[PDB]
């Protein structure tokens, strides 16, 4: 009833209305292992939970006891599960619950169970009207929160909410173009809307990507996107690009462009392109510039790449 | 300077924000700065075993109220600690061991699987921890605790129509579960013909444009989930179901050029625990690519800078009081201890049939005990465990 941090907070044993129920101690065995020295405020609430649960007292009061148990350890799925058992059985205001979880997810955004709970609620109500707005608020405090982005992808796909996600992405890339979670959301939207088969779309994307690379050449996320949207369909399938990059070599040649280059040749030595040997040398030469001067951390990778480019080509 | 992290040329790996600022570059630059000083300071590396031993030893028995947040993950607490005692090659007393078996038995549900602690509902994550902690112990007493029937019956209650599993009853879905189910189904010899039906194919939908694997289809490629899926595939022998080349280009990209360590996802921060979750992926690929006949595989090294990781763990991840951590400025904890040490072990030992070549920076005492890249428990703990259960029925 009274919040765990309130000055006038009283343990559960010292509470009247909780007298008829005996506290159930935790059974850790004769000589425990990894036995946590729980604080008194902690051990109290759970000793009482182990009770209403051990009885399955699907009572309204045990429903209130769940909030406190969840507060002390939001990661307790046993408690959360029993909270949904009571949620149903006592027919509580699912609209009041959304209000709860919103505050919990706000105070403990990086927790698994808080988010899963919110889903179950949206499902039950079959109502996502507050979703986007809420996830954007959490994301506003942490643009990369995984649990957030995952819940966001669910909403959209479940309730056909693609309409504004792209614009959302664009806004967030503005704020931080290095946000790899938003470049992922970008691929997500498109893939389930226009797809990248449409030349006008694919077209727009490459320019935008390129413009971002130009704007911030060392932001790996953009390179990755460019690669992801072209790679499987065939880099060798788009000749201009190969050149439009080896024309920025002087003013831009970070290890990211050199690396992309090697990516392109490898696809040529695949679909078979003229001067199959001139390429090989253009690739090996590059693997060593990487494995020796510009990407020494990846030397064992590039050494293998080169070795494979021969091995299997020749 | 024989250290890759401490030479003058290495000081060129600092972030190039191209004069543009975002909350990402700023943070990347803040870790690099703190990593600079740590590097600086030093100009041989030692693994504070004793100091770590006490930390581990104490923990195993008692924890401060600081661990109230991991109350529903106690079997994890066992595994993380026992495994760090394993790596550091420290024998486990028969009373310690038994008490562990006794504890994990009160966590085991009457329906199969295990719970976070005594009386808790069964969950795949803690179940994995126990079956893993039980095998590290290695005795018959250990093994015999697993209600091999109940387990399989429990995995079956979580399996979904799409090949994916639930974490626990009424819980969410993500590649972590398939790994938990796969790891326990394999060690205990309980895989029935249709158990992982369409699983390999689900784990596969989790790989994305990045080359790595997300929690669920569509999500960003993360290093913890990627290990979860590739390793699960290694168990089910479906490694081939993934574009391994893109997976390899990706995982290898995850190692930081400056820090030396790995990040969990592109454009984020370096963490000591990723020394396993990410670097552990290499031994796995190396295996699959070998099973394909790849002739270009190195014969003495892992496809990642083994010296740099070690240098990151040895210079930046140890706590004076003992234990290893995320990054400098973070408080020690048993999970980062387990995976920092697990990482190191992988950074030191190379396998591939007869080909065994070990790298061991710092002193010789720093050398650790090997760990099986698929279960993260002693290579021998695995052979020993599967053997025992193979000499058992299945149904
Ligand atoms: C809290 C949790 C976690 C909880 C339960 C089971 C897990 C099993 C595998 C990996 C993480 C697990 C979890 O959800 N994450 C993921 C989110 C935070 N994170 C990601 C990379 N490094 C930290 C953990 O890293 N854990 C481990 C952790 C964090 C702080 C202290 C201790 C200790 N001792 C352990
Ligand atoms: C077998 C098993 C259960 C494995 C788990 C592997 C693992 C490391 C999972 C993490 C998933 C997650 C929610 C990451 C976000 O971390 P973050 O945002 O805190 O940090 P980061 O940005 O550096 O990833
Ligand atoms: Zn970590």
């Amino acid at each position: 009833f009274v919040s765990l941090d309130s000055p006038s907070y009283v343990l559960y044993r010292d509470r009247a209305e909780w007298a008829d129920i005996d506290p159930v101690p935790q059974n850790d065995g004769p000589n425990p292992v990894v036995q946590i020295i729980y604080s008194d405020k902690f051990r109290d609430v759970y000793d009482y939970f182990r009770a209403v649960l051990q009885r399955d007292e699907r009572s309204e009061r045990a429903f209130k006891l769940t909030r406190d148990a969840i507060e002390l350890n939001a990661a307790n799925y046993t408690v959360w599960h029993f909270r949904r058992v009571l949620l149903k059985s006592l027919q509580k205001d699912l609209h009041e619950e959304m209000n709860y979880i919103t505050a919990i997810i706000e105070e403990q955004p990086k927790n698994y169970q808080v988010w899963h709970h919110r889903r179950v609620l949206v499902e039950w109500l079959r109502d996502p009207s507050q979703e986007l707005e809420f996830i954007a608020d959490i994301l506003n405090q942490d643009a990369k929160n995984y649990h957030a982005w995952q819940h966001r992808q669910w909403v959209i796909q479940e309730f056909k909410l693609w309409d504004n996600e792209l614009q959302y992405v664009d806004q967030l890339l503005k704020e931080d173009v290095r946000n790899n979670s938003v470049w992922n959301q970008r691929y997500f939207v498109i893939s389930n809307t226009t797809g990248y088969n449409d030349r006008a779309v694919l077209e727009r994307e490459v320019q935008y990507t390129l413009e971002m690379i130009k704007l911030v050449p060392h932001n790996e996320s953009a390179w990755n996107y460019l690669k992801g949207i072209l790679q499987d369909r065939g880099l060798s399938k788009y000749p201009n690009l190969l050149n439009q990059l080896l024309d920025l070599q002087p003013s831009h040649s970070s290890p990211y462009l050199i690396a992309f280059l090697v990516d392109i040749y490898e696809d040529m030595l695949e679909n078979q392109c003229d001067n199959k040997e001139d390429i090989l040398n253009k690739a090996l030469e590059l693997c060593e510039i990487l494995a020796k001067e510009k990407d020494t951390i990846r030397k064992e990778y590039w050494r293998y790449i080169g070795r494979s480019l021969q091995s299997k080509h020749s | 300077e024989p250290l890759y992290s401490l030479r003058p040329e290495h000081a060129r790996e600092r972030l190039q924000d191209d004069s543009v600022e975002t909350v990402t570059s700023i943070e990347q630059a803040k870790v690099e700065e703190k990593i600079q000083e740590v590097f600086s300071s030093y100009k041989r590396l030692v693994l504070q075993r004793e100091k770590h031993f006490h930390y581990l030893k104490r923990g195993l028995r008692q924890l401060t109220d600081a661990y109230e947040c991991l109350d529903a993950s106690r079997p994890w607490l066992c595994y993380w600690i026992l495994h760090s005692l394993e790596l550091l090659d420290e024998p486990i007393p028969q009373i310690v061991a038994t008490d562990v078996c006794q504890f994990l038995e009160l966590c085991q549900s009457p329906e199969g699987g295990f719970g976070g602690g005594p009386g808790q509902y069964p969950h795949l994550a803690p179940t994995y921890a126990a079956v893993n902690a039980l095998c590290i112990i290695g005795t018959e007493e250990a093994y015999d605790i697993i209600n091999r029937e109940k387990l399989l019956q429990y995995l079956y209650s979580l399996k979904q129509p799409d090949g994916s599993f639930l974490m626990h009853v009424g819980g969410e879905v993500d590649v972590r579960s398939a790994y938990c189910a796969a790891s326990v189904a394999s060690l205990t010899n309980i895989i029935t013909p249709d158990l992982f039906e369409g699983t390999a194919e689900w784990i596969a939908r989790c790989q994305n444009w990045e080359g790595g694997i997300g929690g669920v289809p569509g999500m960003e490629a993360h290093g913890g989930y990627t290990f979860c899926g590739l390793a699960a595939l290694v168990i089910l022998k479906r490694e081939r179901s993934l574009n391994l080349k893109s997976l390899l280009q990706w995982v290898t990209s995850r190692q930081m050029r400056f820090e030396g360590g790995f990040q969990g996802r592109c454009n984020k921060l370096v963490d000591g625990c990723y020394s396993f979750w990410q670097a552990g992926l290499l031994p796995l690929l190396h295996r699959a690519l070998h099973a394909q006949g790849d002739p270009a595989l190195s014969m003495s090294h892992w496809m990642f800078h083994q010296q740099a990781l070690q240098e990151y763990i040895l210079m930046c991840c140890q706590c004076p009081a003992g234990g290893l951590l995320d990054k400098p400025g973070k408080s020690r904890d048993f999970y980062h201890t387990c995976y920092c040490l697990s990482g190191l072990s992988i950074a030191q030992h190379f396998g591939s049939g007869a080909m065994l070549h070990d790298v061991v920076l710092g002193v010789p005492e720093n050398a650790l005990q090997p760990t099986h890249p698929v279960y993260n428990i002693g290579p021998d703990k695995v052979i020993q465990a599967t053997t025992y259960f193979l000499q058992k029925p299945v149904p």
